């Protein structure tokens, strides 16, 4: 056993590292992927603040998925106080949610493609480069994300940190013109995401037929079971979410418990294996001490006493019994989620009444009861829990998808050549600012 | 010659980077012709901070995180121009409210905008910051370093109010409109602050700003956008020409 | 281009009034600000515009995004108190889903728009979606309590009866629906001015695509500056389409000579105030937004 | 020799004067032995501002009221030591919220603390200011001007943090505890800010301050009282001796 | 008077413990802080005192104004997380109507009281109504989440079972009600310290009337500094009344030599931190409250 460390990780959101024990062949025996993002402490600073402010603060946990936290936080407040929002407010929230999932999955295409090969060649995608096919692909992705952000801005008030959601529904309904504009854009987007999806699935399928990849000049073998783990999955909806107001909620808070990294991470180790050629800048210096239990910045939520995988694959496994697992299965399931986003937007626009009410007539102030809301963020189940009393948050808790995925991905690192541990990581589409909040 | 640009991610949400990317083909145009992205953990595999002409720095600094403090000091050392990108970097924003006590780093208690630890050349305020502003600053930074004298003169005039904001301080709030506009005899009731506020904390009552201070997330946008904070007539009166210049620089 | 130091940059200046007789019935002057926005909407230069609609109290304006000819016409007539027009500038591009926003307002509101186009600070999508701005001349404005005090006390009129107000020929004029007229000397109104107007160095809405006002033209007519390429395209095409009567401004009394003089008094007086701010205190002064 | 003291009433509520008077026989003792009240419209018929050794100035300045602006300029000219008495004079306090529009002076819109118009030597923050603080400042001002060198040294050391506050700025808010204490790594959870807040806007959650910003009336008390704003060990460690000295100076 | 540079100003220093056997049953050490406040209440030196009462979560302190012997005794035992004692300092003189307030707490809380006595900033009536302060020795403190992490993870104990906690001999000690003992090396606890403790230059509550702690005295006994005239009057009279066993501190191991050394390490380490703040940045630093 030797210990190699990659710090920082790259082509994901935010700040983490991989602390890896490897065998004499460089295959991970036990690896820890951990947040080293400072804890801004949103759960504790929320206490005493107003139920209107806390969702707008929680939004600023993450600018890729602020819709997830805005909606999950707002709907946790609504669940605690017992506020039923109007239909047209819900329809606008779903449109906002679906649009953001498009932009997020497409942004993630940008981050993972450099690890992938132009099918049938030994050339990797370089999306910066003004050459084909990369530039044509970048142009499609860029238009996809532009459409997505535009719809999000129209239905949510703002693409990043949406302003329209409020306790009890929305500040604004949209105009007949705005509704036509969103429909026009969704029609254009649906064709584009079908193209991007088929493109990505082909690239992934080419990856599954490869035997090695090139990292830092060297050939790295591709295990058949790359990224396999035995944690199973958790998901609350295929699209939107669930909350404790529902007749039959699809998440069970009696099965959840959160520990410190303590229960699940390695203690102190010393780095004795270093590779200065790891692109670009090498790995952690020999002699460095690391302690994942103490350095990890997240809590570890569990379901039935164990870490779980959340995210697109978790959703398709839970709701369609999708039956492939590991790194390339995760990539596949994410791409498959493209069309539902556009069909959902178009169906929601069809049902939206632009003269309809968007704010509940009565917003109660709460008595301290616990409520919770789950939003199926692009990366998986985002669960916010709250006690609101007299309009103030007395208790707040956030179980964010990448928080769930950190210990699970770690276990999935077993069997990988340490030089492609980052590829295992990127199939989770990590958001480490999310994970840490 | 392309200038060298890095994106440095401190205690931010990456929404500032998303805002840059939301210039769409404008960003690709800039990366094609005017600028090399030498560093960005989100998009590229350069692991350590290299030399930069322009560092776009987002997020604030956790005083109790050693690597973070070293990163922001190293960034100033490595960069000709330091840009506080977005309100967290400029003004602390939601991290003003951080107070520790959360797992798994309950000692991660104190956060300051980057201007309290290093000297900052340029503020780009906003939460989220507007894509167009980030684009204008990138283009003008290039013109300031690779243009003819007529361009470098324009660029210097364009950036001056954003440099003045960096010298003014590291605090942003609804109160800026009281302290420095209404209380100064300068408010004329235009309502711009209300449009810019990302959380709808500002209403106008009889033509005057009314701030919901317990909704305000201290981003500094409203004073920035207010036309009685800075109003540099030499630049803004030439809006048609400066707009045409920026468009031409992005054209295909 | 003319680069007048008091009237701003402009291509031409004419005296004009709308040929739409319905618009003229309640327009303050020539109906230029209504006629241009209606026409821009019908032609597709804008898909909506911010106008000073009717509010919750008599003669109190309420900014609103108008998207029909009818809603634009509801904003005819001068309201001499604050209308925070720019408060709907971003929202017009969000829930209203507009691609081509029009904006009407006074000089400082035109300034706000151009600052947002060039220095968007939490104003995403606004720079590229501003399509057409029409700026009113403005000497000074008032709070609503000021306007109440002027009309109810000094003019002795009930606000519910007022059909039109007009500042001209040294007086604040009040016209009632039943046909009476009252005046107040402007000297009596000075204490009531909004203090932030005293630092304003812009009389004829220098930064608008098209600027329009009353001074320099006879009653029923407007003095119009056509300033930007946007402004010239729309004006040319509207004139060609029969939307306006015009007269070159030099053939009109009092014309541009009176106008340039009042512009000069405004800037001169306010530049002085701007300067006194620097030494307002002992060993310290007040902020200058223009510094 | 008694020093000469005036009370100047700007846009204040006179509660600062009431606080002085609430030293009861202590005030009469001071007026008997150490100080002549040369000016105070509330208590005496001197109509115009005379020369003063110490001007206790309460309230803020309405920029649109000519006599008020002249009064505060005249006060600095007439006084050796200018004291911003209370939070309105120090920090604007509730007049930060003024925005015009009320009869019969709807143009009376803009109010600034006195330190934005003149140089201020000493802050006495608080709304209301504590009688004991106003007494201590009066006594120490006398010792600074009529004592032996040992007294003038003590007085100068006592007043230094109050002079530092005057040099720090003219703004006060719950946010001071964020910006300059919690965000600086200095908060240790003592709870003093909560006791000092006059409107109960501060609670402590898990040992850390939580501010109801829409209750806060921007008086600057909490940062003042915080023992991690200024803590001048040379003075405060001698609390027993300095207390005995002040008592003896008020004794009969 | 002794003017020790690390132990502050004091008249004498003894090793002591209360003769009240009921108090000792749950006291952390010698029962000095409880015994003094109970005695001051019975004798009329105070009519109430602020103590670290029991809170809403196990081992979380809640400050409270205690006005009976029974309520004072509820605060026995060290809670190693933050108790914002000073938050009730003014209120004790308002709705509670006290004339003679007692205060218990650690060094920084003693500091807060003296600052309020000398620079009352919206602390009316407080300077004259503080009657008696008892300060605990304090090396450092923790947030509640820190304490949870230390006890539940590192010591592997349930908080609901803990009877006593103790930092001593290089370890964090946890004693359970059913009789078990667990320890954690203090090196493991350092990441969890409240950051604001790292700037604290006061170990034995220099500014209290009487200071009390554990280091220097055997188990069951306290090291006590009697510092002010208030402190000497109350201590003398309590000793004379039979309230305490004492031993001169020089006849006690480890005694004042160990104590002065730990005090020196604390100030030395924290003075260094205070100094590094000045150059924390590039060309700038962090605030120093002591400057
Ligand atoms: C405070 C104020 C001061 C003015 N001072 C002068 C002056 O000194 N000299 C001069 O020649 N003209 C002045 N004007 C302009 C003049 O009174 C007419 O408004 C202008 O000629 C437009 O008339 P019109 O027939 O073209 O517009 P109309 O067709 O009658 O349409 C009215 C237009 O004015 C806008 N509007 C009405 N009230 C306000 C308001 N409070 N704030 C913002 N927009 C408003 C509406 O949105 C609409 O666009 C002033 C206008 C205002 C609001
Ligand atoms: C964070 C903390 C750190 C300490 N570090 C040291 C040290 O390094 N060396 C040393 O010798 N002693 C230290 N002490 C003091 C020691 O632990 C005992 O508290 C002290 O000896 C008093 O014991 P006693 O028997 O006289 O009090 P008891 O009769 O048991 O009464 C307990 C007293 O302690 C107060 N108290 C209990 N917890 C807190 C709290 N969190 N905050 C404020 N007041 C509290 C109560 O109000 C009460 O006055 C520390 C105490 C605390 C709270
Ligand atoms: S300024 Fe706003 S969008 Fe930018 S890093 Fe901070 S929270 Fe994110
Ligand atoms: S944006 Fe307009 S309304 Fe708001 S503070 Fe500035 S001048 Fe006053
Ligand atoms: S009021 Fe709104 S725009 Fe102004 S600082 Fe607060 S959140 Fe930002
Ligand atoms: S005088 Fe200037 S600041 Fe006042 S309302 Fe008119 S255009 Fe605006
Ligand atoms: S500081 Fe408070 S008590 Fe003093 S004048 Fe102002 S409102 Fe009155
Ligand atoms: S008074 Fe005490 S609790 Fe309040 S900010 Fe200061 S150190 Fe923190
Ligand atoms: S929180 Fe309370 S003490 Fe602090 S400035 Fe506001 S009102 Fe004053
Ligand atoms: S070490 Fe100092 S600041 Fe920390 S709790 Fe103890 S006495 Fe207070
Ligand atoms: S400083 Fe704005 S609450
Ligand atoms: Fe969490």
């Amino acid at each position: 056993t030797k210990v190699v460390e990659i710090s920082p990780t790259t082509r994901l959101e935010g700040h983490s590292k991989l602390t890896l024990k490897v065998n004499d062949q460089g295959i991970v025996e036990r690896g820890d992927w951990l947040s080293i993002t400072p804890v801004r402490g949103i759960e504790k600073l929320a206490i005493g603040k107003t139920m209107e402010q806390v969702p707008k603060i929680a939004s600023r946990v993450c600018g890729i998925c602020p819709i997830a936290h805005t909606l999950a936080s707002t709907e946790a407040m609504e669940a605690s106080i017992g506020c039923e929002i109007p239909t047209d407010a819900k329809l606008l929230r779903i449109i906002l949610h679906a649009a953001n999932r498009i932009h997020s999955h497409a942004l993630h295409n940008i981050l993972i493609l450099p690890d992938f090969y132009i099918p049938g060649t030994e050339k990797k995608f370089n999306l910066f480069a003004n050459e084909q096919p990369a530039r044509s692909v970048m142009a499609r992705i860029v238009r996809i994300r532009e459409i997505a952000q535009t719809i999000a801005a129209i239905a949510g008030g703002e693409a990043i940190h949406p302003s329209n959601p409020r306790i009890g529904g929305m500040y604004h309904n949209v105009s007949p013109r705005a509704k036509q504009k969103m429909a026009d854009l969704a029609k254009e987007c649906l064709v584009l995401v079908h193209e991007q999806m088929e493109f990505m699935l082909d690239v992934i399928r080419n990856m599954q037929n490869r035997e090695f990849v090139e990292v830092g000049g060297k050939q790295i073998p591709l295990p058949k079971k790359l990224g396999y783990h035995n944690q199973g999955v958790m998901a609350t909806a295929p699209m939107y979410g669930s909350s404790s107001l529902d007749d039959n909620p699809t998440w069970d808070f009696t099965r959840w418990k959160e520990t410190r990294p303590w229960d699940w991470y390695m203690g102190e180790v010393t780095i004795d294996l270093e590779d200065p050629s790891y692109p670009i800048g090498g790995t952690t210096k020999v002699g460095t001490k690391a302690n994942p239990q103490m350095e990890s910045c997240t809590g570890v939520p569990t379901y039935d006493g164990q870490p779980v995988e959340v995210g697109p694959r978790a959703r398709l496994a839970t709701f369609k019994n999708f039956d492939e697992k590991g790194t390339f299965a995760q990539h596949i399931a994410r791409q498959m989620e493209y069309p539902d986003c556009c069909y959902t937007i178009l169906n929601c626009l069809d049902n939206l009444n632009t003269s309809g009410k968007v704010l509940a007539d009565h917003i109660p102030q709460g008595d301290g009861s616990m409520g919770w809301a789950a939003n199926e963020a692009p990366r998986g189940s985002n669960i916010h829990l709250a006690r609101v009393k007299d309009g103030k948050v007395r208790w707040y808790d956030m179980l964010v998808p990448t928080t769930w995925n950190f210990p699970t991905c770690s276990r999935a690192l077993t069997g990988a050549p340490w030089q492609i541990a980052e590829m295992v990581v990127r199939a989770y589409d990590p958001c480490v600012s999310c994970a840490t909040h | 010659n392309k200038i060298k640009i890095g994106h440095v991610h401190m205690s931010g949400c990456t929404g500032c980077l998303v805002s840059l990317a939301d210039n769409n083909l404008g960003l690709i145009k800039i990366l094609d012709d005017y600028a090399d992205l030498v560093y960005c953990l989100t998009l590229a595999d350069v692991r350590h901070i290299p030399e930069m002409d322009v560092a776009l720095v987002e997020g604030s600094v956790c005083l109790q995180d050693h690597e973070s403090v070293e990163d922001i000091k190293e960034t100033r050392k490595k960069s000709k121009i330091v840009v506080a990108l977005g309100s967290c970097a400029c003004y602390g924003n939601i991290t003003r409210f951080s107070r520790g006590g959360q797992h798994n780093q309950p000692q991660h208690e104190s956060y300051l905008p980057i201007g309290d630890l290093i000297d900052v050349d340029v503020y780009i305020p906003g939460c989220p910051p507007s894509p167009e502003l980030i684009r204008n600053v990138a283009v003008m930074a290039y013109l300031l370093l690779e243009g003819n004298e007529e361009q470098k003169e324009l660029a210097g005039k364009y950036l001056k109010p954003l440099m003045d904001l960096a010298k003014r301080g590291t605090s942003g709030c609804f109160c800026d409109l009281m302290y420095d506009v209404i209380n100064q005899g300068l408010c004329m009731g235009c309502g711009t602050c209300a449009a810019s506020c990302p959380v709808h904390a500002i209403t106008l009552e009889f033509g005057k700003p009314q701030g919901e201070r317990d909704l305000c997330i201290k981003c500094g946008s409203c004073y920035g956008a207010c036309p009685r904070s800075f109003f540099n007539l030499d630049v803004i009166s030439e809006f048609e020409n400066i707009s045409e210049i920026i468009a031409k620089a992005l054209k295909d | 281009m003319i680069e007048d130091p008091y009237l701003g940059k402009y291509v031409t200046c004419v005296s004009a009034r709308s040929t739409d007789k319905e618009i003229l019935k309640k327009a303050q002057d020539g109906g230029i600000a209504t006629a241009l926005m209606v026409y821009a909407l019908e032609e597709g230069f804008i898909d909506g515009t911010i106008v000073a609609g009717e509010g919750d109290k008599p003669w109190q304006p309420k900014p609103v995004v108008a998207m029909t000819r009818e809603d634009i016409l509801k904003a005819r007539g001068t309201r001499y108190n604050i209308s925070p027009q720019i408060s709907w500038l971003k929202e017009a591009t969000r829930s209203f889903g507009l691609d081509k926003v029009g904006v009407t307002g006074v000089c400082c509101q035109m300034q706000a728009v151009r600052k947002a186009q060039l220095y968007p600070i939490n104003m995403r999508d606004v720079p590229g979606k501003v399509a057409f701005t029409v700026g009113l001349f403005c000497m000074e404005n008032f709070s609503y309590k000021s306007l109440q005090s002027i009309v109810e006390d000094h003019a002795n009129q009930s606000l519910g009866s007022v059909k039109k107000m007009e500042i001209t020929k040294g007086k604040f004029w009040v016209y009632t629906e039943r046909g009476n007229v009252a005046t107040v000397p402007l000297k009596a109104t000075h204490k009531y001015e909004q203090p932030g107007c005293h630092v304003c160095l812009d009389y004829v809405s220098n930064l608008a695509d098209i600027s329009t006002g009353s001074v320099g033209s006879p009653d029923g007519w407007s003095t119009v500056f056509i300033r930007t390429k946007v402004g010239n395209e729309i004006w040319s095409k509207a004139v060609a389409d029969g939307m306006f009567e015009t007269k070159p401004i030099e053939e009109v009394k009092p014309g541009l000579d009176l106008l340039r003089k009042l512009a000069k008094q405004k800037i001169d007086k306010n530049q002085k105030t701007v300067e006194e701010r620097k030494t307002f205190g002992i060993n310290k002064g007040l902020r200058n937004p223009y510094a």
